[PDB]
C-alpha cells in the first residue's frame, strides 16, 4: 500500500522520490499530500456573460 | 503494493 | 385466501393438544428463530440426551387470572411456570441440564362493547428488582420462583422495612418494567398486544435463548412473560368490570442431559 | 454484503395516489412495526442519499475506552504505624455507570477486552522531602490463585499470573485479553441463582444471591508500588479504562432509566421519577 | 538501530484510538460462539422498532403508567388539539426517553425520516376520524385544525385496521440536526386533531385511550458519538 | 502479510488506501478493522410468522 | 529519522509478553540435544496418567500412607456409602493433590471427561459386587444406593481383572468449569456402594482395601494459566 | 522489539510539519460536499482581480471614501504630476491594503508583472490625454513629464473605452523582491501626468475623478509564508 | 525474510495472519513461535511391552 | 505478501 | 522474501 511520488528538487548536491504509507483507516488522519491543482481566475477576473477578447474594444 | 505518482 | 384463510383464524396443534382461535393478530416468532434441538456442532454435555417429544411438547394451561380496573400487571418465568406440568416437569427435575423453546398462547376475550389493551411481552433473562433498600440482589429462590401462579406488578415501590425478618421478594414497578427501564420501550422485546376491539389472544413462539447451549432449568429461567395493561379495562359504564386472562404454554424441542435422582427443591 | 459504511437508500420520486393500497393503515397488535418510508404517505422527489450508519455499528458505538475503576495505592515512610497500601479490585464493568449502561442495551455480548491504565501520583504531607520515580506492579490474580495479603509477600513473584510493571511518567500501560467467558457469550443479565435450595437441606445451606452466577466471575487486579518505603509518603491512583474490541451483541433491551443501585437491577426509593412535567398540548 | 524521529501525539492516550497491544493471556483456548437468537449489527436497527410515547407528562400522570395514555372522548367536534409535540426527538421530554430518543442521546447529530403510529384502544363499537399532522418549522405552531391541515398530514379513519401511521419525512435545512433543543436545527410540530368526532352507541364507554409509537425509517442515521445525560453517578 | 484497504474519503484536498500489519500471534491483540456488516431489522421490526405486505391490510 | 509515534503500552513490562531481545552471549557454541527418553509435549499428557486418590483424609489417617486405603469388609449388605466425593477436581481435598488436581491448580478453567479406576486389593478368594456412581449436580447428593443407582454408574464384579473403571462423562452447563469450589460450575457427586457384599471363605481376611485412581480422558483440557495455592514462601 | 535509534528533532512540535495523527472521531459519517460557486484553488487568483487604490491618503482624505478619488480638472497643461507612487506593492501605503497588497503581506517575497488600470469618471463631454508612467529604479524619481516619458509608459486617450491599462513588466535585479521597503529590492516609480489637458464644453463640470486599480499578471508569484502586520491583538 | 502465519481467531468482529521478522543473528534472541506439537501420552499411560486392546481383558 | 480489500 | 505458515 505504499505511495511513491516525486519531489520537485530545488537545490542539487534522475527523479528523487519519497514514500508514503497511510497508517490509519480514517482519511482525516492522513497528512496533506500537497499535490494540488491550479485553476484559471476567470470566474472572478472575467465573470462577464459575453467572452472578452483583449485586443478588441471591451465595449462595442 | 505500490502506487506511483 | 379466496378459500377463506385468515390471519385472524388459527389452529395450533402440539402433541395431543389443539388450540383454535378466530380473533388472532397473526402470531410472533421471537427474533425470527423457530425452536430447534441442540446441533452437534454446538453441543456440550456428551451423554445421550432425553427428548420427551409429545409427552412434554404439548399445551399446558396455567391457573386463570382476573383482569380488573385496578390490575397493574402479571409476570411468569420459564421454565418455572411449567415446573409442575405433567411429564415436562418430571423430566426437568430428574436431569441436571435441560433446554426448551415454547409456544405461549395468552387468551382473553370480551365483547364489542368492552375496551382495553394488554401488552404481552416475552423477555430473555427477565431479571426483576427486589423489595429491599437495605440489601441488593436479595430476593429468595422461593419468591423468585412462584411456579404457575406467577407474580404481579405494582404501581408503587415500597421498601421492605422489616430488617429482622425481611420479605425477600420482588417489588416490580410497572412503568419501570419491574427492572428499572421504561415500559414504553418493552416493545423491543418480542411481543403482541391484546387490544380487545381487535384480537382476543397473543401468540409468541419462543426459541431457547441463553449464553449457553444448555443449562440448569432449576437454577435459571430463560424467558420471562410480562403482561401489563397498556390501556385499562373498561366496559359500558360498569365501575367494576372483570374479564379473565388464561395462559396456555407448550414446551417445544426440549432436551435434557445429566440424569440422576430427582430434584426436590425448597419452594416455600 | 451490505456494509456499515454503505449509503442508505435513495428516496424515489412518487406522485399522487388513489387506490385500495393502504400503507398508512396498520395494526400494532401483531407485534410488528409498519415498514413505511415517506413516499408511502406523501409526494416525494428523487434524492440520492449519501448518508451512512457507519458510526452506529455495534463496534463503533463501543469503540471508546471507558473508566471502570480507580485503584488507590501508596508508599509510606517505614516508620508508619499503618501498613503500606496495596489495592485489590474485583474486575467488573459495574462499579461505574456509563459503559455499564451502554452494554446493557443488550442481554449478551462477546468481545476482546483492551485495558488501558492511567497512573497519577502526589505528595500528601506538607513536607519538603522528595521521592524517586515509582514502578507499579499490576498483577492479575484469576479465581483460585493466592490473593496478596501484604505489599511484599510471595504472590508478587507472578510465575504464572500475568503482571504489568509500569514505570511512572511513561505512556499509559495497555494490554489485550481474548473473549475469556466460560459461556459462549458474556451474560449482562442472569435471571437465576447459582444454587438450588433443597428441602432436605437447611435454608442457609441452599441460599444464594439473585442473579449472581460465579461469586468470583473474573478474578481481581492487585496493584502495588514496587519501590521500598520512602521518608516522604506518596499516594497514587491507577485509573482503569476498558474498551470492548471485536464485539458482538444479542437481544436488545430498554436502557437503564433510573439510577443504578448495586450490581443487580435493583432500584432505590426516591430515584424512580426520571420524567419531567410537560403538558399534553404544549409544544 | 533504525533511525527514527518521534512525532507529536507520541505517548498520549486517546480513548478513541485503535491500536494493537500485547495479549496478557497468550494461547488461551477461546470458547466458540453459538448461534444465539437476536443478534444486532447496528444501533439504528433498534431505532427502527416502534416504542411507546409518554405523551401525557402532566404533574400527576408523569412517571406513572398513565403518561402513555392519550384520552379521547365522544364530545362534539372541536378544532382544538388532542396533543402537541415538538419534533426534537432527542430533547422533547415526550420523545427523548423512547428507544429512538435514548439512542439519539449517545450521538450529537441525527438525520432522516421518522414515523408516528397511533393505536386506537376504544371498543369495536366506537368510530371516529382523526387528523395527524406534521408542520415543518418556521411559522406559528398549529393550535387549530385549520393550520395543521396545511402541513403534512394523515386523516385517520378508525376501524378494523386498528392503527394508523403518519411519516414525518426528512425536511431540513441542514444535512444533520442537533440532538439538543436548537432553533437553527429545529424540526417543527407534531399534532393530533379530531377530524369528525368519536361516536359511540349506547351501553358503550364514551372515553377511551389512544397509544402512540415512534420509530425511525430506513433512511435514518446518527453521528458523532457522545455521552448521554440520561444517566449519572453523583458520588 | 500486509493488508491494504481503502479509506472512505470524506473531505478532499483515485482510491486512498491504508496499510495494516498484525504484529502479534493472538487475534485479541489486533486493532478493530471497522469493516463491519449491516443487517435488516426484521427479526425485531417484523417478527411475525406470516410475511407482511405493507400496502395490504395487516389484518385480513 | 523515520517519523514514529509512541503508542500506549510503550515501555511497560508485561510478564506474559513475547518479544525478541539482544543475546548476551553471541556466537555461543550450544551443546546439541540428545534423545532423552520421556519427553513431554503438553501438561495434559500428565493429567491422562492414573494417580492414586487420598480418599480417607480423617484426622488420624491424613498425611499418612493410610489415607490412600479405602477399607472394605465382608459385613452384611448395606445401602450405605463406602465413600462420597465431590466432582471438584482442583478443589475437593481428595482430588486437588492428585497429579490431575495439581496441574488444574495452575489453571483457572477445566473441561472434559474424567475416569475413576478402582483396584481391589483383597485376597483371590474374596469376591464381591460394588456399585460406582456419578450423579450430575442439582439434586440431593446420594447417600443411599437407591439414589446413586439413578445416575451414571458401573456395577463392578470383582474377579481376575482386578480393576474397574467408571468414566465421568463431561456433563456441564458451562463450556468450562472453574478450578475452585463454585456452585454455578459444580460437577456433582462421586460415590461407591456395596451391590451385593464382600464374601470370603474361612481362613481368609475379612477386611481389605481398595485403592482408587483418577485420570483425564482424551477430551480433557484446561485454560487461563494462574499461580497455585499449593506452594508458598512466607518470608 | 525492532532496534530503533531516536534522531534529532524527536518529540518536537514544528507548526509547519505534515504528519499523520489518530482520528478522535473514527467512522464519523462526513457530510458530502456540494458544488458551491466561487471555489478558489490558489491565493494568486485573488491577486489577479482588480481592486481599487487609496491614492489620496492626505490627512483629511485618508480613511474616508475620498481617498480613492484622484481629482483632475480642465486647467491649462502642466508637466507636473497628478500622482506619484512607489512600486512597493506590499509596503507603499497606497498599495499595501489593496487585495494584492494584503496577500503579499502574508509572504516574504514577490515576483512578476503587475498592471494599473485607470477609470475616467468625468462626463461624456469631457476629453483628455494623460500619460501613465513606470520608471524602473536607480535614477531620480520622475517629477516632470520629461523624465517620466523616458521610462515605460502608456499615453491614454479618454473616450468610449472608459479605462486604460499600463502593465508594469517584471524588471528586477533579484529573482524575487522583498515585501517590505528595501533599497536593494526596490521596484521604481509609478506616476501619472497630463499629456494635453482635460477639455470640457460649457455647462459641464470642470473637475472630475479618476479611479485606479491594481492587479497581478499571470506571471506573478509569492513565497515564504509569514504573518502579517495588518492585524493584531493587543491584550 | 518475513514469516507470515495465521492466527487462530477466537472472537470475531477469511484467514487473519500476522507477520514476524527476526532481527538478530542468535536464535536465542527470537520470540517464541507458539507453533507447537502434540504427542500421544502412551509412553506414560501405556508403557507396557504388549499393546493394550481396551475391549479385551488386560490380563489373559 | 499483501492482501487487498 | 516471505515464508508462509
Ligand atoms: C495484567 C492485567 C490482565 C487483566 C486480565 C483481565 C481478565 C478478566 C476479563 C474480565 C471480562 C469481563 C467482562 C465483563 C463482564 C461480564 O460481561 C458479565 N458480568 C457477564 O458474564
Ligand atoms: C502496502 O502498504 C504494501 C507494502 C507494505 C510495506 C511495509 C509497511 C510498513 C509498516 C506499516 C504498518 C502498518 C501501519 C498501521
Ligand atoms: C507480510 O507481512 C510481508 C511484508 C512484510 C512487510 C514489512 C513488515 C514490517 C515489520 C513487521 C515486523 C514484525 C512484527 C512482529
Ligand atoms: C525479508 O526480511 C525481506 C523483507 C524485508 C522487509 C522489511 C524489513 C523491516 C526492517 C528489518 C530491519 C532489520 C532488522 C535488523
Amino acid at each position: 500500500g505504499a505511495q511513491v511520488s516525486s519531489q520537485k528538487v530545488g537545490a542539487h548536491e534522475s527523479t528523487i522520490n519519497y514514500t508514503t504509507i497511510n497508517y490509519y483507516r480514517d482519511s482525516a488522519s492522513n497528512a496533506a499530500s500537497k499535490q494540488d491543482f491550479s485553476q484559471d481566475p476567470s470566474k472572478f477576473t472575467e465573470p462577464i456573460k459575453d467572452v472578452l477578447i483583449k485586443t478588441a474594444p471591451m465595449l462595442n | 503494493g505500490s502506487s506511483s505518482t | 385466501e379466496a378459500c377463506g384463510y385468515s390471519d385472524r383464524v388459527l389452529q395450533l396443534t402440539l402433541g395431543n393438544s389443539t388450540i383454535t382461535t378466530q380473533e388472532a393478530a397473526n402470531s410472533v416468532v421471537a427474533y425470527g428463530r423457530w425452536p430447534e434441538y441442540l446441533r452437534d456442532s454446538e453441543a456440550n454435555p456428551v451423554d445421550q440426551p432425553t427428548e420427551p417429544d409429545v409427552a412434554a411438547c404439548r399445551f399446558y394451561t396455567l391457573d386463570t387470572v382476573s383482569w380488573t380496573k385496578e390490575s397493574r400487571g402479571w409476570w411468569w418465568k420459564l421454565p418455572d411456570a411449567l415446573r409442575d406440568m405433567g411429564l415436562f416437569g418430571q423430566n426437568m427435575y430428574y436431569h441436571y441440564l435441560g433446554r426448551s423453546g415454547y409456544t405461549v398462547h395468552v387468551q382473553c376475550n370480551a365483547s364489542k362493547f368492552h375496551q382495553g389493551a394488554l401488552g404481552v411481552f416475552a423477555v430473555p433473562e427477565m431479571c426483576l428488582a427486589g423489595d429491599s433498600n437495605t440489601t441488593t440482589m436479595y430476593t429468595s429462590y422461593q419468591n423468585a420462583n412462584p411456579g404457575e401462579k406467577g407474580g404481579t406488578f405494582t404501581g408503587t415501590f415500597t421498601p421492605d422495612n422489616n430488617q429482622t425478618s425481611p420479605a425477600r421478594r420482588f417489588c416490580p414497578v410497572d412503568y419501570l418494567l419491574g427492572n428499572g427501564t421504561l415500559l414504553g420501550n418493552a416493545f423491543v422485546f418480542p411481543h403482541q398486544i391484546i387490544n380487545l376491539r381487535t384480537n382476543n389472544c397473543a401468540t409468541l413462539v419462543l426459541p431457547y435463548v441463553n449464553s449457553l447451549s444448555i443449562d440448569s432449568m432449576v437454577k435459571h429461567n430463560n424467558w420471562g412473560i410480562a403482561i401489563l395493561p397498556l390501556a385499562p379495562l373498561n366496559f359500558a359504564s360498569e365501575s367494576s368490570p372483570e374479564i379473565p386472562i388464561t395462559l396456555t404454554i407448550a414446551p417445544m424441542c426440549c432436551e435434557f442431559n445429566g440424569l440422576r435422582n430427582i430434584t426436590l427443591p425448597r419452594l416455600q | 454484503a451490505a456494509t456499515s459504511r454503505d449509503a442508505l437508500p435513495n428516496t424515489e420520486a412518487s406522485g399522487p395516489t388513489h387506490s385500495k393500497e393502504i400503507p398508512a393503515l396498520t395494526a400494532v397488535e401483531t407485534g410488528a412495526t409498519n415498514p413505511l418510508v415517506p413516499s408511502d404517505t406523501v409526494q416525494t422527489r428523487h434524492v440520492v442519499q449519501h448518508r451512512s450508519r457507519s458510526e452506529s455499528s455495534i463496534e463503533s458505538f463501543f469503540a471508546r475506552g471507558a473508566c471502570v475503576t480507580i485503584m488507590t495505592v501508596d508508599n509510606p515512610a517505614s516508620t508508619t504505624n499503618k501498613d503500606k497500601l496495596f489495592a485489590v479490585w474485583k474486575i467488573t464493568y459495574k462499579d461505574t455507570v456509563q459503559l455499564r449502561r451502554k452494554l446493557e442495551f443488550f442481554t449478551y455480548s462477546r468481545f476482546d477486552m483492551e485495558l488501558t491504565f492511567v497512573v497519577t501520583a502526589n505528595f500528601t504531607e506538607t513536607n519538603n522531602g522528595h521521592a524517586l520515580n515509582q514502578v507499579y506492579q499490576i498483577m492479575y490474580v484469576p479465581p483460585g490463585a493466592p490473593v496478596p495479603e501484604k505489599w511484599d509477600d510471595y504472590t508478587w513473584q507472578t510465575s504464572s499470573n500475568p503482571s504489568i510493571f509500569y514505570t511512572y511518567g511513561t505512556a499509559p500501560a495497555r494490554i489485550s485479553v481474548p473473549y475469556v467467558g466460560i459461556s459462549n457469550a458474556y451474560s449482562h443479565f442472569y435471571d437465576g441463582f447459582s444454587k438450588v435450595p433443597l428441602k432436605d437441606q437447611s435454608a442457609a445451606l441452599g441460599d444464594s444471591l439473585y442473579g449472581a452466577a460465579s461469586l468470583n466471575d473474573f478474578g481481581i487486579l492487585a496493584v502495588r508500588v514496587v519501590n521500598d518505603h520512602n521518608p516522604t509518603k506518596v499516594t497514587s491512583k491507577i485509573r482503569v479504562y476498558l474498551k470492548p474490541k471485536h464485539i458482538r451483541v444479542w437481544c436488545p433491551r430498554p436502557p437503564r432509566a433510573v439510577a443504578y443501585y448495586g450490581p443487580g437491577v435493583d432500584y432505590k426509593d426516591g430515584t424512580l421519577t426520571p420524567l419531567s412535567t410537560k403538558d399534553l398540548t404544549t409544544y | 538501530g533504525l533511525p527514527v524521529m518521534n512525532t507529536p501525539g507520541s505517548n498520549q492516550y486517546l480513548t478513541a484510538d485503535n491500536f494493537q497491544s500485547p495479549c496478557a493471556l497468550p494461547e488461551f483456548d477461546v470458547t466458540p460462539p453459538i448461534d444465539i437468537p437476536g443478534e444486532v449489527k447496528n444501533m439504528m436497527e433498534l431505532a427502527e422498532i416502534d416504542t411507546m410515547i409518554p405523551f401525557d407528562l402532566s404533574a400527576t400522570k408523569k412517571n406513572t403508567m398513565e403518561m402513555y395514555r392519550v384520552r379521547l372522548s365522544d364530545k362534539p367536534h372541536t378544532d382544538d388539539p388532542i396533543l402537541c409535540l415538538s419534533l426534537s426527538p432527542a430533547s422533547d421530554p415526550r420523545l427523548s426517553h423512547t428507544m429512538l430518543g435514548e439512542i439519539l442521546n449517545y450521538y450529537t447529530h441525527w438525520a432522516g425520516s421518522l414515523k408516528f403510529t397511533f393505536l386506537f384502544c376504544g371498543s369495536m363499537m366506537a368510530t371516529g376520524k382523526l387528523l395527524v399532522s406534521y408542520a415543518p418549522p418556521g411559522a406559528d405552531p398549529p393550535k387549530k385544525r385549520k393550520e395543521a391541515m396545511l402541513g403534512t398530514h394523515v386523516i385517520w379513519d378508525i376501524g378494523l385496521q386498528s392503527s394508523c401511521t403518519m411519516v414525518v419525512p426528512w425536511i431540513s435545512n441542514t444535512t444533520y440536526r442537533q440532538t439538543i433543543d436548537d432553533s437553527f436545527t429545529e424540526g417543527g410540530y407534531i399534532s393530533v386533531f379530531y377530524q369528525t368526532r368519536i361516536v359511540v352507541p349506547l351501553s358503550t364507554p364514551r372515553e377511551m385511550d389512544i397509544l402512540g409509537f415512534v420509530s425511525a425509517c430506513n433512511d435514518f442515521s446518527v453521528r458523532l458519538l457522545r455521552d448521554t445525560t440520561h444517566i449519572e453517578q453523583k458520588a
